[PDB]
DNA sequence: TTACCTCTCG
RNA sequence: CGAGAGGUA
């Protein structure tokens, strides 16, 4: 066979600054760009209207009510024939409020910042690429230290070629005076380095193919006199040995992967769509406003302070800018992954704030909590009861539960039979509990199955399907023999019901999820539905037997049972008419072939007569034979109880056969 | 299923591509799982 | 009981499950190299380690279940055991 | 400790003979013998002696319990008995939790395995001998049922079984009568891939008693099967 | 003086704790208040603690609940401020704030809610020695110093003498250096310490150094020392002594401590917590006072002492404690038993206490020290099993935090006996016996032997060598276990279940007392608070359903009664009079009865005729078959009241002029109760509107939105699906109700009310029920009620059998019913079938036991949903019956569906039914029309959200499909 | 561990 | 809506 082929793929990748922009940018009829949100304002102060350039702004994130623009007029969406996509007065985007769920916005940052994950891991990805001490790259990042030779890409007149150096005491003013206005800037950019602009630039001009060459050589040289020294030393030799492999690998991937190494330090910053951070008025909820929003404002603020500081005060020293650079970085860090560095970063009243990593992680993290399982419609719950008379394929469903689950189906019926004019008309009939609603409900559920599950669903048998039968009362009735699979008892257990809507779904339930089809357990092949408690007691009693010797007769039978029956029906009859008891011994003629399970015992007495007939008495049977060696008669000693079990098993087989026909 | 941040980072860097050939993955995407009636033959 | 099954399945220490086993595996590896050549020695050594390991792990889990009267078929344990035992580690000396 | 354990144990041993010989139809016997409810240990406590108990930290308490529930436990005995009960309650709570972690993790390792092909094409199989381990015949039988043979088995010039044939209880028995020692079976360890299995290597299904169908989730069934017996 | 000679009141601990806080606690905290002056020198404030007065409550307690206020008391204290500039004195008494008051029962009413404070168990400050087995060779030993601060101090000795402090994360820190820090000479140390040679060979204060009084005493006992009690510090000599002991262990001369013993644990209570909070509040008043002083400077104004201090700090602290502390909980008022049990609870967890997931297995087992103090049976099952427990009947709290069990001294002395209370430590050193003196041989009584406890062990010794005897019947158990009859014959596992179920019983419309009981039902009623007892002696002069007047020596006292009122758990409270007019009463005697109480005893259930036999499968597993008599004679009917509240066609028939539904209306789901913003009835509530309350309110910035509350009553009868239980651990759910004619019947003609399965007793090990059913039958016939204390076999072997069999015989003879006692099979009889008239084959157990109806009813349980409201972010269905929500298909369920191979069914659950907005809206239409539903192609919202969230952390996820036929790659959105 | 229910509180 | 507490099976 030729396989039917389907190819699907999912790709994950870090994104460039230009992309984050395109995710959130539009050009209006005026020709004006929209998208960056600058102000920290959320809505309005007691006005309940989104502010402009605000975290909830309509123009950047889409309209709040459909068709009603910023101005307050309403143009009918569904028609683009003569509708300004963007109104002259305001950016309207008239079509839908759904966009507020999906639309994105971006924030420009004056200072380059660094992502936490690459830096945080002990085998830091940035460090692995850098080949410089982890402390040195980090120190520059969180504390004021300045690199001296930032770019190896371009030649520079000053030549200390130093690393991060704390002291800027080196003449810097005379150097600026000697140099032209910004002549110093060209030189400084080439040489002096600060913050993370330096990291971004060092990462940006790096030679990967060269990096591999150096590494391999160093890796080859290391291992000289390897495995031949004091315990302390070898350990160190190895740790370097690996850092080297790890680094070669990262670079190789970069060569063939289309992801640019500089993207790790971030120029633009992304913003979640406004709905996903409802921040609804905390009208007594008190937590309705999102911490997402709270964290967002801080980054927005420090950034605005810096943009102004630079514009306002070129004269003010780098000390003013240096002070607030660190502040901006820290807000972003908490927003991305707080607790990575272990900083509490919490308001005193508040718990440590929720970083976006927390949102994703764990049981309540998006993937486990929402992606793997979800709440559903067309479902119900109630307590369970014994239901002995039901058949294996059936279950009893309370009527109140049913009317809820099968409502749509009944409305159709009322309309189809023309007992109601409109959908609204019918819903009324359902409420007055008129008797007709019940005849229609019964008709609709006749060949439609339903699914039942118990709470701790340990194994497949936890969910099984049944044909529902309407019952009055408020509990679900279940067949006695299905309880082992569900592990259910009748002392407070509850169950849930689901209805299968599609035709495809309905076929699967009848054909692959019904009890008759699943009578053997998955683990070794054993029967899962077998008679278990009271039922077993009854079967044992029927087959238990009768007193045999001293128990039935006081004195030896030597010094000195009777009923003989021809067909089994007569015997069962005598039991009813009280002629005999369940345990009384009896003799039954058998016309068939010696199927009685009994021990291999030779006859107790053979009695042989002169004309030729021989009678053989065994413990449970008498066989009469003649000279021609033919068995004239066989009689079995038994009790009524034994014949009753045989008859039921036999009749059931024959009945099923006669029904098929 | 356990270390979500750590895995996701390593991957973004390497541009990993996942061909969706297992059960759990297709559940997240809300698409027919390739088992049983879903397996096509 | 259950703790033991978690221990066996999560193989924190190879010796922890069976002492006799660690012995064999460390021993085999040292000895095999001298006896056989590069193309064939790693391959044969792997096949032997894989075979003993597989028998022991199934047998250890199973003894715990049989003590308490729980009977589970082997095929099921084997699907799980294979994944535990299906991978190899390239060594320090190997760079290409 | 020793005198009391012997006394308790002899009494338990002798309970069933007393019921079967002197009162065959007693309600307590019917319920236990039938299999309906009750266990010998549970009955022993109602009708014999409860016995020596273990204190926390595993030390016997030295005061025997000479009473049963019908007769009535003394205050001192009742207090000693309580020890055991806290152990049970603590174990049940713990066991329910531990089982779930083991199951979640087992399903994850083997979720991807589905039966995707009819024959892998392997010509290798594991060999099962009655010897090579001291195997009670039971164990020998259970391993073999449901598996497909990887090579022909012959007694003299006649073939008992051919490659690609499933093994059932009747065949296994013939192998036992005729003492055919080395049997080679295709098994999950003999397949050629780790992302899927083939029908012949997996063998007969536990549910429907026939070769597994293409498209079945063998892995989810395995995780669940090892885990559910865990509650016990 | 109490508890010797009688069972102590069940609320005594709360009463004593509150009193201690009111006087001693208040004074101690007040003293520490600092005199406050600022800068180089400023005005000085004086809080004179000598004169503190607490004044009476302005509102009465009933009013406080009606208007949602808090019942409290006002603290007025005198103070003087000498403004630095003035040099003169002004004195006034400022109203510092409000401190809450307790009712005798032990509850506090705060913001309208009855609240109760639970007790906590924590490790006591002191020195503890542990021997840690060492991974290599010889074992390491260690010492530790628990403190009120909680800092622990570690000292350790290795195989080579180490004497190294382990407080530093670093391995080596010197204890000797700490001794030198104390100024001790090296020479001084040598003279002080024994084992000098070993130490020769070897040649903070704010938190750890304070040891409470409890901490000091423990130190002095463990290392014999006798620094006086007023001293409360980590004086250095102690550290030296500790080292000396540490080495003695290395040489064999020592004891390793057990930390689970109760001599090493302490109990905090209402008093401690309240005192603590007072301190926090007081520090907050200092902050406020300093601040107003600064304000005075700005305005340059002469302060009035009152102006400087506000009442906010005291009130706010308590309001927060009651509302948010872990150990302050709302009282369960389901039944009278629940109210009494809640107070007695003890928790290991709490603030500054253990957490359940974290805690060790060993902390959750019984220890031999618990006897007489903490009940062995009661615990809360779950991940919290073993950590929440209950105080025993005869326990009390000592001067130190420790608990105490009463013991009788049998040793010869003048009096020859006294009842004494012993600390958990003291009694390990005496031999205690619980046996009796009824054995005599040819020697004397003193030589006879008995089982006994000594040093945490059980042994057998002669009567001469015993010192103390345990004499009380209910001493080792809590209130719930002490309400079960014939407990000796029920396995202990069941007893946990049983105590739990009594707490879940519903007060019924008419109440009846039990035929068989244990005798503690009488005290349980007295202490619940549901009865009206006399406060003065007198004669009853007028009785009306609303009130009673008692006239004693020239005064007339009016006692209000409770008619049809709601409880926290939606149950009804109603009091009914027990006293005829014209009768004399003494103080403390009963005047009226509450719900679930008849004649001064607790009555939570009814007595019914029952048979134990199999019946057509209706009783399979644990299910019950019942007669209709119970339904039509109203044996098990209960009243339930719910409240619905708001803040400010056929429908609207009920509403009045203002629009609020009138009293006496019958309402059904959908009907508006109070007039867009309309409040409407949920599903399953249908009842008379018993009352409407337009409550004006204060406290909010606006006059608090007046609250309109509606209260609705539902009368509920027994139905299929209800849960019923007995007192011995037996629980079941009703499966069928059958007409009297079809029920099994006796030789008297009567038909049994309920039928239970008989296969249950062997598995669950409760033989108590068989003894109780049989005695019940006897009492009904002979007109007797029996109250029997536990453990009756102390008197003789097989005592219970002798009581039951004898009583059954008397009933059989006096009323001539021979079936009640049958000599061949005692306790069992032969009964007949209603359907056919034929005898059942084997004899069956018939009796009248006491059966209770539980709070879990079917009506509350049932739920259904189609369509409906959807959530904002996840866009999934809502959770909860109240919220009209869906049900969860979770991880485990998916796995099962996958095993079956039902892919289509699963996809549906993940898309159309939950979270695919476009798809969801279509299916409702296809179904009404009659069409086919297509398989969805786009992604659900759940997936879309993940992408957006990731794109927020700067990562991109894309889904592409590559066409097999032409090789094109298409990006799905 | 799963599911289920009620409440209070800023 | 975020926390806390009491239950159920
Ligand atoms: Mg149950
Ligand atoms: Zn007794």
């Amino acid at each position: 066979m030729i396989d039917r082929y389907k190819h699907q793929q999912l790709r994950i990748g870090s994104v460039s600054p230009q992309q984050i922009s395109a995710w959130a940018t539009k050009i209006l009829p005026n020709g004006e760009i929209v998208g960056e949100v600058t102000k920290p304002y959320t809505f309005h102060y007691k006005t309940n209207k989104p502010e402009k350039d605000g975290l909830f702004c309509e123009r950047i994130f889409g309209p709040i009510k459909s068709g009603i623009c910023a101005c307050g007029n309403y143009r009918v969406i569904g028609d683009e024939k003569e509708d300004p996509k963007f109104c002259e007065q305001c950016g309207v985007e008239f079509v839908d409020s759904r966009i507020r769920r999906y639309q994105m916005g971006y924030i420009k940052l004056a200072c380059p910042v660094t992502h936490v994950w690459y830096l945080k891991r002990l085998p830091s990805y940035i460090a692995n690429l850098l080949d410089k001490p982890l402390k040195e790259l980090e120190g520059l990042v969180y504390c004021d230290f300045s690199f001296a030779r930032p770019i190896t890409k371009k030649p520079t007149f000053l030549r200390l070629r130093g690393l991060f150096e704390y002291e800027i005491q080196s003449w810097k003013y005379s150097i600026p005076l000697f140099f032209t206005t910004q002549g110093f800037d060209t030189f400084r950019n080439r040489e002096i380095s600060t913050g993370a602009g330096a990291i971004r630039e060092q990462l940006a001009d790096l030679d990967l193919r060269i990096i591999i060459e150096n590494s391999l050589v160093e890796w080859e040289e290391l291992g000289e006199e390897g495995h031949t020294g004091n315990e302390w030393e070898d350990r160190k030799v190895g740790r370097r040995k690996d850092f080297l492999v790890r680094r070669v690998e990262l670079a190789k991937h970069f060569i063939r992967t289309n992801i640019e190494p500089e993207w790790m330090v971030l120029c633009l910053l992304p913003v979640l769509p406004p709905e996903l951070r409802p921040i609804i008025q905390i009208d007594g909820g008190k937590l309705m406003s999102s911490d997402i929003n709270e964290l967002y404002r801080r980054v927005i603020y420090r950034n605005n302070t810096l943009t102004d500081l630079l514009t306002t005060s070129r004269s003010t020293p780098g000390e003013l800018v240096m002070c607030q650079e660190k502040l901006v970085q820290e807000a972003v860090d908490t927003l991305l992954d707080n607790g990575i560095r272990g900083q509490p970063m919490r308001d005193g009243h508040n718990k440590v704030y929720k970083s976006f990593s927390d949102v994703i992680e764990g049981k309540e993290g998006r993937f486990r909590e929402t992606l793997l399982g979800k709440r559903v419609d067309y479902s119900g719950r109630s307590v369970i009861v014994v239901g002995p008379s039901l058949s294996l394929h059936r279950c009893g469903l309370p009527r109140e539960i049913a009317i809820e689950l099968f409502q749509t189906f009944v409305i159709r019926g009322l309309i189809r039979q023309h007992l109601a004019s409109n959908i609204g008309v019918a819903k009324s009939k359902i409420r007055e509990k008129e008797p007709i609603v019940w005849e229609i409900l019964q008709e609709v559920m006749q060949g439609h199955p339903v699914l039942l599950n118990r709470a701790p669903t340990l194994h497949r048998l936890g969910i099984q399907a049944f044909q529902p039968v309407l019952v009055e009362g408020r509990a679900i009735c279940l067949h006695p023999l299905v309880c082992k699979g569900f592990n259910a008892d009748f002392d407070g257990d509850q169950m849930a019901v689901h209805v299968p809507l599609s035709l495809e779904a309905q076929v699967e339930a009848r054909l692959l999820m019904f009890s008759h089809m699943n009578l053997l357990s998955p683990a070794i092949g054993d029967p899962i539905s077998v008679p278990t408690q009271d039922m077993l007691i009854g079967l044992y009693v029927l087959t238990s037997g009768n007193h045999r010797g001293i128990c039935v007769n006081r004195y030896n039978p030597c010094n000195r049972k009777e009923p003989f029956f021809s067909n089994s029906y007569d015997a069962i009859g005598a039991y009813r008419q009280k002629r005999i008891n369940l345990d009384s011994p009896l003799w039954l003629r058998w016309r068939l072939d010696q199927r009685v399970i009994a021990s291999r015992e030779t006859p107790i007495e053979v009695h042989y007569e002169s004309l030729g007939t021989f009678y053989e008495i065994y413990g449970h049977y008498l066989i009469v034979r003649s000279l021609k060696k033919q068995i004239l008669f066989i009689y079995i000693r038994t009790t009524v109880g034994h014949i009753a079990l045989y008859r039921e098993i036999e009749e059931a087989i024959q009945g099923f056969s006669r029904a098929y026909s | 299923f356990q270390e979500t941040a750590r895995v996701l980072a390593k991957a973004a860097l390497r541009g990993r591509i996942d061909w969706l050939k297992g059960l759990k993955e297709n559940v997240v995407l809300g698409g027919v799982i390739p088992v049983g009636t879903g397996f096509k033959g | 009981g259950l703790p033991k099954v978690e221990q066996v399945l999560e193989v924190r220490s190879v010796d922890s499950i069976s002492m006799n086993l660690e012995k064999r595996i460390e021993g085999w590896n040292k000895c095999i190299t001298r006896i056989l050549g590069i193309p064939w020695g790693f391959l044969i050594g792997a096949e032997l380690t894989i075979a003993q390991s597989r028998i022991s792990l199934v047998n250890k889990i199973q003894q715990v279940y049989r003590s308490q009267g729980v009977q589970i078929h082997n095929r099921h344990l084997e699907i799980i055991v294979r994944q535990i035992t299906s991978k190899v580690l390239v060594s320090e000396d190997g760079m290409s | 400790i020793e005198i009391w354990y012997a006394t308790s144990e002899y009494l338990r041993q002798e309970m069933n003979p007393n019921f079967r010989m002197t009162d065959p139809f007693n309600p307590v016997h019917i319920m236990s013998f039938s299999g309906a409810r009750g266990n010998a240990s549970q009955v022993h406590q109602l009708v014999g002696m409860r016995g020596l108990m273990s204190d926390p930290q595993g030390q016997m308490i030295d005061l025997p319990i000479q009473s049963n529930l019908r007769e009535g436990l003394s205050l001192t005995e009742y207090i000693i008995s309580c020890y055991g009960a806290r152990k049970g309650v603590v174990d049940t709570a713990v066991r329910t939790s531990d089982a779930g972690y083991l199951t979640r993790r087992l399903v994850e390792v083997v979720q991807h395995i589905v039966v995707r092909r009819t024959d892998c094409g392997t010509a290798r199989g594991i060999s099962v001998s009655p010897r090579n381990g001291m195997m009670p015949e039971r164990i020998f039988i259970q391993t073999l049922i449901g598996r497909v043979l990887a090579d022909d088995i012959y007694m003299g010039p006649r073939c008992i079984a051919t490659r690609n044939q499933d093994i059932g209880i009747g065949l296994v028995n013939r192998f036992i009568t005729f003492r055919a020692q080395p049997i080679s079976i295709r098994t999950p360890f003999t397949c050629r891939s780790t992302s899927w299995i083939c029908r012949l290597c997996y063998g007969r299904s536990p549910t429907h008693g026939d070769l597994v169908e293409l498209g079945e989730a063998v892995g989810i069934i395995a995780g669940q099967s090892i885990g559910e017996p865990g509650t016990q | 003086n109490e508890g010797i000679s009688t069972i102590p009141g069940f609320n005594q601990i709360q009463f004593e704790g509150f009193c201690r806080f009111i006087d001693q606690g208040l004074t101690e905290e007040l003293y520490k208040f600092p005199k406050i002056e600022d800068t180089d020198q400023e005005i000085e404030f004086q809080l004179f603690v000598e004169t503190y007065q607490l004044v009476e409550p302005l509102i009465k307690e009933r009013d406080a609940v009606y208007e949602s206020l808090t019942y409290s008391s006002e603290l007025y204290v005198s103070a003087g401020l000498i403004w630095k500039n003035s040099r003169d004195m002004q004195e006034q008494t400022i109203f510092i704030g409000n401190i809450p008051l307790m009712n005798s029962l032990g509850t506090s009413i705060v913001n309208g809610i009855y609240r109760i404070v639970i007790n906590q168990i924590l490790q006591s400050p002191g020195i503890y020695y542990r021997s840690e087995l060492d991974h290599n060779g010889i074992s390491v030993y260690t010492g530790t110093i628990i403190s009120d601060w909680g800092g622990r101090s570690e000292l350790e000795i290795d195989r080579k003498a180490r004497i190294w402090a382990r407080v530093s994360r670093k391995q080596k820190i010197s204890i000797l250096v700490l001794s030198s820090a104390m100024g001790l000479n090296l020479r001084e140390i040598l003279e002080n310490v024994c084992y000098p040679e070993i130490f020769l060979s070897f040649l903070f204060f704010q938190q750890r150094c304070e040891l409470g009084r409890i901490g000091r005493r423990n130190m002095n006992r463990r290392l014999n020392l006798d620094i006086p009690q007023n001293n409360t510090f980590l004086l250095p000599r102690d550290i030296l002594a500790a080292a000396d002991h540490l080495i003695g262990l290395k040489f064999g001369m020592g004891a390793l401590d057990d930390m689970n013993h109760l001599k090493n644990k302490r109990i905090r209570s209402v008093a401690d917590l309240l005192q603590d909070q007072f301190g926090l509040a007081l520090v907050r008043l200092e902050n406020v006072v300093r601040g107003t002083i600064c304000g005075a400077i700005r305005h340059k104004l002469i302060p009035t002492p009152q102006n400087l201090v506000t009442s906010t700090p005291l009130t706010t602290t308590y309001e927060s404690f009651f509302g948010l502390h872990p150990l302050s909980q709302v009282l369960d008022r389901t039944n009278p038993l629940t109210q009494i049990v809640h107070g007695r609870k003890l928790s290991y967890l709490g603030p500054g206490g253990l957490t359940g997931r974290t805690a060790s297995f060993r902390i959750r087992d019984i220890h031999p020290s618990h006897y007489g103090r903490i009940c062995p049976i009661d615990t809360s099952e779950g991940i919290n099993v073993g950590l929440i427990g209950s105080l025993a009947i005869h326990a009390r709290i000592g001067h130190w935090g420790s608990l105490e069990s009463p013991f009788y001294e049998i040793s010869e002395r003048s009096t020859g006996v006294r009842m004494l209370y012993l600390s958990p430590g003291r009694d390990e050193y005496y031999m205690v016996a619980a046996g009796n003196s009824l054995a005599l041989n040819q020697d004397i009584q003193e030589e006879q032997v008995v089982p006994a406890r000594y040093r945490q062990e059980f042994l057998t010794i002669a009567w001469e060598q015993v010192h103390l005897r345990s004499i009380f019947p209910f001493q080792y158990f809590s209130i719930g276990a002490s309400l079960i009859p014939f407990i000796e014959h029920n396995d202990a596992n069941r007893a946990l279940m049983s105590s739990n179920m009594q707490r879940q019983a519903v007060p019924l419309s008419r109440s009846e007392k039990c035929i068989v009981g244990t005798g503690l039902e009488r005290q349980a009623a007295l202490d619940s608070g549901a009865l009206a007892i006399a406060e003065r002696e007198g004669r009853v002069v007028y009785t009306n359903t609303d009130k009673i007047l008692l006239a004693g020596n020239g005064d007339i006292l009016s006692i209000p009664l409770v008619i049809y009122q709601r409880s926290n758990k939606n149950t009804c409270m109603h009091q009914k009079l027990q006293v005829p007019r014209g009768k004399c009463i003494k103080k403390g005697q009963i005047l009226a009865d509450g719900a679930a109480t008849v004649g001064g005893e607790l009555a939570l259930g009814k007595n019914v005729l029952v048979a134990y036999m199999p019946w057509e499968g209706y009783n399979s597993e644990d299910a019950v078959l019942i007669s209709e008599r119970l339904v039509y004679e109203d044996i098990y009917t209960s009243f339930h009241i719910r409240k619905y509240e708001i803040q400010t066609a056929h429908l609207l028939r009920n509403l009045d002029k203002n629009g609020i539904v009138m009293l006496g209306s019958w309402v059904e789901t959908g009907d508006i109760l109070v007039g867009e913003t309309c409040l409407k009835l949920p599903i399953g509530g249908r009842g008379r509107v018993i009352d409407v309350r337009w409550i004006q309110k204060r406290g909010g910035s606006s006059y608090n939105p007046e609250t309109i509350r509606v209260y609705i009553l539902q009368k509920r009868e027994i139905k299929v699906g209800d849960k019923v239980a007995g007192r011995h651990g037996n629980k079941g759910i009703i499966s069928k109700i059958l007409p009297r004619q079809d029920m099994p019947y006796l030789q008297d003609g009567r038909s049994v009310d309920m039928v239970f399965n008989p296969l249950g007793v062997p598995s669950r090990m409760n033989v108590g029920q068989i003894f109780e059913c049989s005695l019940g039958l006897a009492g009904s016939l002979l007109d007797r009620h029996y109250r029997i204390a536990p453990f009756d076999e102390r008197y003789e072997q097989e005592a219970s059998r002798k009581l039951v069999f004898s009583e059954l015989y008397e009933a059989s003879k006096q009323t001539a019913n021979p079936w009640v006692f049958e000599p061949e099979y005692p306790g069992k009889s032969r009964i007949f079938d209603g359907r056919t008239g034929n005898p059942f084959e084997q004899p069956v157990i018939i009796g009248k036991p006491y059966i209770l109806k539980l709070i879990h009813q079917v009506d509350d349980k049932i739920h259904g949903r189609s369509s409906g409201h959807y959530a904002l972010v996840t866009q999934q269905p809502l959770r909860g019956r109240a919220k009209q929500g869906g049900q969860r298909v979770g991880e485990m369920e998916v796995w099962a569906l996958e095993g079956f191979g039902v892919a289509h069914i699963l996809q549906e659950m993940l898309t159309y039914k939950s979270d695919h907005i476009r798809a969801r809206q279509e299916v409702l239409g296809t179904t009404i029309i009659g069409g086919t539903i297509p398989n969805p192609e786009d992604a659900p919202e759940s997936f879309r959200l993940l992408v957006r969230e990731l794109r927020s952390l700067a990562l991109e996820l894309n889904h592409f499909l590559v066409s097999e036929k032409n090789f094109q790659i298409n990006r799905k959105e």
